[PDB]
């Protein structure tokens, strides 16, 4: 019932494609793969990684506060 | 002549599902994911039939049984490594995928989202019984924990334990049973799955952009075929890194000791999967509170399509709802750790906020985020 | 106390990511358990052919397990009877059953050693750190008999005597037997006894890294010829105004 | 990759090293006297062997093969007839046969009273059938090796 | 619109297998038979789960568990020879849905045929090893002579059944690993049915006349729903019947001992179900022969589609194929009769001839027969 | 297994204990006796079966728990198996610790005949013929 032939009405689209055996598989892969991930890390970085800081400062927080809640208390044994 | 592929009544329900299937052209690899699951199921399926063939379910030597396939089967600790790591490679795909579902807006495809919600509820059923089966220390005592404040249900509660346990506590009829269930339900997970594909096939897959892709299908072979041969490839470099190199990372030491029940560990734990939820257990002090909070929390995936408040359906275009997304994917890594730690100062009030703000993110405040973001683009 | 003394990371010759175990010290600390640690310890799950092709040859490891007498029977009149020890048995019994054990050890239960750096955390660390870290009780801190001291212990209150001393055993290689050498040699033994698959493991994983790194750019490249018959494809609108 | 698992997963399939360790069995070695037999335990059965004399070994073949119960001479169940190894049950009802005892000088069933000569053949009983006979090797002379 | 039993996408497949399925009018009581099958196949799932819940795969503990579950489990001995007796009736119903198949001519639907041989060879493998599984002295004995045979293989056989044996004999590992292959082998069978029902129904199902049924064809539900409840029930007088007055009327005493290697049983038999294909084997004088003759006669079975060589489909105006048919069925029951027996005068020779006549009456008979009903007929 | 259908509760207990069982480990890790409850299973009268082929001159008495349903005829079996012995006719030589037994397969069993007239009391003053004796002994067989 949903193949190809009934999907969508399409008018006036012209595609252009090429062999793989007539291209390359890594056409400038670190010279343009370097700026779209920079660019594509700088649009998300702010959304997704300020969660995480701050999930990392109470994780070492908490870890802190548990080792000195293990701490002696000095206060104690000081009266007598 | 014939096409046989469009014909033939078997071909032609894997050439629908699998070859002509027209799928989205822009997928990221996180559409890999689900296919990973079938096949990390496929995978522990294999790896359990051949724990089966020398494991035996006797409390008197089930763990003599898992020794004797570690040291004396011939690649025995191999089958029985990749089992564990499996499992837990399984629900780390289960939890990318839910949160690709969650992300992208495909909870809008109610039907296949209340079969993975099963399958979800199953899969975590059959790891908790997995692993009670080896029958070490940390096994029988998370079964007692488990089924304990199961227990909390009234009128009921106290004969439906005695009635899973067969009888006063967790015994030889427990690990049996567990065993039998264990075996049984992953074959129901593999007929749920297939029902998952049909109502998903009933309307084609989600695209990360989240509009109609009707205009721009391909083929599914070859070209998610090879993309999703390349992510089997690389699920299996982390599967077999996880094996071959750090065994004991995921892990519970103490389970490597013999059941005693006169003996209690000084530190419960489940397996780190289900940490989360063990935090939600206990950041209420009541134990039926605890039980519907950690009910009502795997429950909140399947009550996610009646809150969906916005006219786009994926969240690419809607920066603030990502933005509470991301919050809450770091206060579900924050119960995880909660789950594994004691219940002392700080980590009680910690994990009680941790619940407090995933119910009030999932509950209020994606809501009224997607009101806001209508708001701004001059729609609402 | 209910504070905690962690065991520090040492240079183990196994701690690297291919980095094998030294036979010799397994088949050193073997001779330090079976002297000094088989009086109290038991080994349930090592048999002695599990030693052939590790520490021991088939003649070896043939001696060694007729060195020792083993329960066995039914007789013909049905009488249990002693027999010498061959392969296919396991390591002995201290004693018949736990409860000798509490009642030989002052109330104490020594555990099964097989999984002893498995069950532990620290693994041979927390081992060599407990074997050489019995010390003097500070002050306000009394035991009774039957304890001592040990800050690695959890309580820091352990019911083992510490059972190993400089030369407290003659090595057949000549090794000085002293304190710390002892307890690295049986820390590696029990290391191996937990983890008789160690070296094939790590030999896999060797292949492994070698597979991986041989296959993923083939795939990948495989998976970009592929797609790159999409990836350059180019998109024209063309209305008839 | 796909050789090595299928192949690692089918030797898991096979024997195990504690049964590859129970199947062999130590040395047997010379220890066996002039008449007596020893037995030893083998796979959950009993097993005898015995030294053999020359007058016995011809009173044996004198017996032919076509004229007993089941068809079998004294040349083809042993390879030297010095010696005689044979798996140590009786095949009636599962007994142990008494050592040196019957009229054949072999071996006897206390159970139901079946007579084996030394060749483990029936003779006088209710056994269905003879004692079986194990393929085994031969070492130089201070080594056999039975398994 | 509201026509939701043939709009949701799963209901559609229960109403097109079930409901609207078009279906002979004509169709006798035989055809109840397969879906007794497949019931009897959920009731023995079911029997065994709650079997598996209390057995364990120990050789010093399996003939201990089967007593436990027979004198200690409440109602364990009800659910115990449920499972046994419903194996028997499985079997009945299996032989009496194949005699249907070659009677009415329904082998001509060539790939439910094929589909049904394989279902048939994974049935009986079930039965096998789930007959070793309680370690009496029957199934270790029985199994010990069909691994014997199957060693009779030339210089591939001996090293497959030390593989299948993990060892020198029938053992602890053997005992094992045939509880996990007869737990698992029903689920292959489960969908192995699926595929035979698919292929059914994109061929459509016969008429006991062999013609064209389009002409009369009725809804399935309700009549052929309310005619195989009718079935269903009948066949469940019968198990239970069987059950709760003649327990032992098919099973053999000697399994209620225990497995001794050292004592042989003075007549070593299996179930009655496997006597006609042990007396086909044992009527040859040779060992490679008697194993092949037992493949061919399933396999003849199997290539019965291509000995048809009259015009006409079913034997209802057939009556010299009828009278080779009963002398088949017939033949069949002497090869029961003489499976049971030891070998002793005149069984060898009674055998022989039945075997003989077996592939005598399949293979050159009952197309000669044809032909001359053909040449009767003055079809040519 | 007895309570409510042979003997009462307070019959049944005294009924084990009656019989000393072997209970253990202690403390110390040494085995001893205790008088018997009602969990315990019926005492074994040798602890390895090579002990009861010494003690009964090679043969094994088999455990008879299914010995009605693990031979043909069942309690008929049974019942003709012990009111059976008969003096063995001419030109059987019989061995010693061997008796004749038709209704054995063999005709050879070594079981001595073990019931006679007045071989025990009943409680209920049932008087104790052999035949007696031998049909409720295969009425127990067959409910065991
Ligand atoms: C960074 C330096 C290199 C660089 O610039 O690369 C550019 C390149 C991106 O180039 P682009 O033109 O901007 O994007 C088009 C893609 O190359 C088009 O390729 P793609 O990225 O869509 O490929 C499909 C995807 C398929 O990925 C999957 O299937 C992943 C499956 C999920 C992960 C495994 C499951 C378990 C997860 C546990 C946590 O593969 C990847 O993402 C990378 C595969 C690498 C294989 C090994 C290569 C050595 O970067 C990468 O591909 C990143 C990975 C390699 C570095
Ligand atoms: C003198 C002999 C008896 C004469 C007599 O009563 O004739 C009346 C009557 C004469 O039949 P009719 O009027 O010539 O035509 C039959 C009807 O049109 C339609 O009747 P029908 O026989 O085709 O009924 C459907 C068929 C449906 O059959 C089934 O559902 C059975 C399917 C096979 C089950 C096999 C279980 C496993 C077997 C292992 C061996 O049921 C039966 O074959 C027997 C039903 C018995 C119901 C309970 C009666 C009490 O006899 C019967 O209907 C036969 C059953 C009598 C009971
Ligand atoms: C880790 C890195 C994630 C990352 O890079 O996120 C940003 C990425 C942006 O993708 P998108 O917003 O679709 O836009 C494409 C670029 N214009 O967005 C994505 O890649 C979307 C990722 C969606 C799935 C994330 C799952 C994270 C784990 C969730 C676990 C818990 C799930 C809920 C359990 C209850
Ligand atoms: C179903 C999926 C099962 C898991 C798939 C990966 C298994 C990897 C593995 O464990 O490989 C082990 C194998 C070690 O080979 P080895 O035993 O040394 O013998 C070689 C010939 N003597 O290692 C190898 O053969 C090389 C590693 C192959 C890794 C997979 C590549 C795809
Ligand atoms: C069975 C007992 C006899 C049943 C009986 O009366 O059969 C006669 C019946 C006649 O049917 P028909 O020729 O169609 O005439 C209808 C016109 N009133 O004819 C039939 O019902 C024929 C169909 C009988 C099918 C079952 C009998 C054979 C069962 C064993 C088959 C074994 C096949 C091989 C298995 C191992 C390989
Ligand atoms: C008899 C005097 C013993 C000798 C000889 C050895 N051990 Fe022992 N060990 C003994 C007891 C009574 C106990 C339990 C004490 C308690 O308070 O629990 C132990 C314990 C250990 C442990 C476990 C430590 C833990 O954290 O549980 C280890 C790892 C251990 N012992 C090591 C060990 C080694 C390597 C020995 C040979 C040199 C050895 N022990 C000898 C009693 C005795
Ligand atoms: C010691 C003298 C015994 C007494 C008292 C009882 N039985 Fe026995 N029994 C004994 C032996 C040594 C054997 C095996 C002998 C042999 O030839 O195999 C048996 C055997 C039986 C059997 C099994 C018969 C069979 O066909 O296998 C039965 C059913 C049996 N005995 C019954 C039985 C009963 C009911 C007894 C109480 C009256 C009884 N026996 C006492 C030794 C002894
Ligand atoms: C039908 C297929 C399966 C079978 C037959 C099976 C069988 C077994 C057996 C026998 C064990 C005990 C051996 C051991 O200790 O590892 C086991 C353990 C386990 N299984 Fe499975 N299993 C199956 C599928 C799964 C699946 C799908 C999961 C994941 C949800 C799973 C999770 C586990 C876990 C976590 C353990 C404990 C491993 C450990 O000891 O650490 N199993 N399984
Ligand atoms: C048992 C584990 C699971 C398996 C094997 C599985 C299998 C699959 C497969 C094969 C797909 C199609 C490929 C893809 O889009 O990734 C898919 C898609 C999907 N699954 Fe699952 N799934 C599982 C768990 C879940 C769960 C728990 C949920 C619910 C949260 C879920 C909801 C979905 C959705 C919504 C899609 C559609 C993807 C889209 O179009 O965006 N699945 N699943
Ligand atoms: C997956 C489902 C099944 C499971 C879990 C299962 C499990 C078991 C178990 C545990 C036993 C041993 C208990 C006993 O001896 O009665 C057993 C016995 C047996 N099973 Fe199954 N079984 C299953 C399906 C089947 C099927 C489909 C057949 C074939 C019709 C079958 C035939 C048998 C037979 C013949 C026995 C021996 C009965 C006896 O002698 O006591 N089983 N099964
Ligand atoms: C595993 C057991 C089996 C099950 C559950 C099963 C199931 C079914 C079902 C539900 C039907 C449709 C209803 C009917 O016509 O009776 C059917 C028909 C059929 N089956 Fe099977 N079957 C089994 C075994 C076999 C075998 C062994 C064969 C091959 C000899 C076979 C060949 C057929 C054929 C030819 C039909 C068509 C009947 C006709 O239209 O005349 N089946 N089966
Ligand atoms: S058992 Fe040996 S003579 Fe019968």
């Amino acid at each position: 019932g949903r193949e190809f032939g009934n999907l969508a009405r399409i008018r006036h689209v012209i595609s252009y494609s090429l062999s793989p055996f007539e291209q390359r598989a890594f056409p400038s892969y670190f010279s343009k793969g370097i700026p779209n991930v920079l660019r594509r890390t700088r649009e998300r970085i702010l959304r997704v990684a300020p969660p995480f800081v701050v999930v990392y400062l109470i994780y070492t927080w908490g870890n802190q506060e548990f080792e000195q809640s293990k701490r002696k208390n000095p206060a104690m044994y000081e009266n007598d | 002549m014939t096409n046989m592929r469009k014909t033939h009544p078997l071909f032609k329900i894997i050439n629908h599902s699998f070859i002509d299937l027209p799928a989205p052209s822009n997928i990221s690899s996180w559409w890999n994911f689900g296919s990973l699951l079938g096949v990390c199921l496929m995978v522990q399926i294999i790896t359990g039939l051949f724990l089966a063939m020398h494991y035996t379910s006797d409390t008197m030597t089930a763990f003599s049984s898992v020794t004797h396939i570690c040291r004396d089967v011939n690649y025995g600790w191999l089958i029985r490594y990749m089992h564990a790591n499996g499992a837990s490679m399984f629900f780390i795909c289960l939890f990318l995928h839910v949160g690709r579902g969650l992300y992208y807006g495909s909870y809008t495809f109610m039907e296949t989202w209340n079969i993975g919600v099963l399958l979800l509820f199953a899969v975590m059923a059959t790891a908790f019984m997995g692993y009670v089966l080896p029958w070490g220390q940390m096994s029988f005592w998370g079964a007692t924990v488990i089924t304990n404040l199961l227990s909390a249900i009234p009128y009921i509660g106290t004969t439906l334990v005695e009635w899973i346990w067969g009888g006063f506590s967790v015994d030889k009829a427990t690990l049996t049973r567990f065993f039998a269930f264990h075996f049984i339900l992953p074959f129901i997970i593999a007929a749920l799955a297939i029902v998952h594909l049909l109502f998903l096939h009933e309307t084609g897959s989600n695209n990360p952009t989240g509009l109609n892709s009707d205009a721009d299908k391909i083929p599914f072979h070859p070209y998610y075929t090879i993309k999703d041969i390349l992510g089997i490839l690389i699920m299996f470099l982390i599967l077999m890194t996880l094996v071959l190199f750090f065994p004991d990372m995921l892990g519970d030491p103490d389970n490597y000791m013999p059941a005693n029940p006169l003996n209690t560990p000084p530190h419960i734990k489940p397996e780190w999967y289900f940490l989360f939820a063990y935090a939600i257990l206990r950041s209420i002090p009541n134990k039926l509170g605890g039980v519907l909070a950690l009910i009502l929390s795997i429950l909140i995936l399947a009550l996610m399509p009646f809150l969906h408040t916005s006219k786009q359906r994926s969240l690419m275009f809607r920066p603030i709802t990502q933005i509470l997304y991301w919050i809450l994917v770091a206060n579900l890594l924050i119960l995880t750790w909660i789950g594994g730690q004691p219940v002392e100062h700080p980590f009680i009030i910690i994990g009680q906020l941790a619940s407090i703000s995933y119910f009030s993110i999932i509950l209020i405040l994606m809501p009224i985020s997607g009101i806001i973001e209508d708001k701004m683009l001059k729609l609402y | 106390s209910d504070l905690e003394l962690h065991p520090p990371s040492y240079p183990w010759s196994h701690r690297g990511l291919l980095s094998s175990l030294d036979h010799t010290s397994i088949r050193r600390g073997f001779q330090v358990y079976k002297q000094v640690c088989s009086s109290c310890h038991s080994m349930d799950y090592v048999a002695y052919r599990h030693l052939v092709g590790v520490c021991y040859t088939e003649e070896e490891a043939k001696a060694l397990a007729e060195e020792v007498e083993v329960q066995d029977g039914p007789n013909d009149d049905g009488e249990m009877f002693m027999r010498p020890g061959k392969l296919s048995d396991y390591f002995p019994k201290p004693y018949p059953n736990p409860e000798a054990a509490r009642a030989a050890n002052n109330g104490a239960l020594p555990p099964d050693l097989s999984y002893i750096v498995r069950a532990r955390h620290g693994g041979e660390d927390y081992v060599f750190s407990l074997l050489t870290g019995y010390c003097e009780p500070p002050t306000g801190v009394s035991l009774r008999e039957g304890l001592y001291f040990n800050p690695y212990f959890p309580g820091q209150a352990i019911g083992m005597a510490p059972p190993i001393y400089t030369e407290v055993l003659e090595y057949d290689d000549g090794t000085p037997a002293t304190m710390s050498q002892v307890a690295k040699d049986v820390a590696t033994f029990l290391r191996w006894a937990s983890e008789p698959e160690h070296d094939h493991r790590k030999r896999m994983g060797l292949k492994m890294l070698l597979m991986m790194g041989l296959l993923l750019p083939l795939t990948y490249a495989m998976k970009r010829h592929k797609w790159s018959v999409l990836k350059s494809r180019k998109l024209a609108y063309r209305p008839p105004k | 990759a796909a050789k090595n698992v299928v192949s690692q997963f089918v030797s898991s399939m096979s024997a195990s090293a504690d049964v590859l360790a129970m199947s062999k069995i130590e040395i047997k070695l010379s220890d066996i006297p002039e008449g007596k037999n020893m037995a030893f335990k083998w796979r959950g059965k009993p097993l005898f062997v015995r030294h053999r004399t020359k007058k016995e070994i011809d009173q044996e073949a004198a017996v032919e093969v076509s004229q007993l119960r089941d068809p079998q001479h004294d040349l083809d169940r042993v390879k030297k007839p010095e010696w005689v190894i044979l798996i140590g049950v009786c095949t009636h009802l599962g007994c142990v046969p008494i050592a040196n005892a019957g009229d054949f000088g072999g071996y006897y069933c206390p159970c139901h009273g079946s007579h084996y000569d030394a060749s483990g053949r029936i003779r006088k009983g209710p056994a269905p059938l003879n004692l079986e006979v194990p393929a085994y090797e031969f070492t130089s002379d201070d080594v056999v090796v039975v398994g």
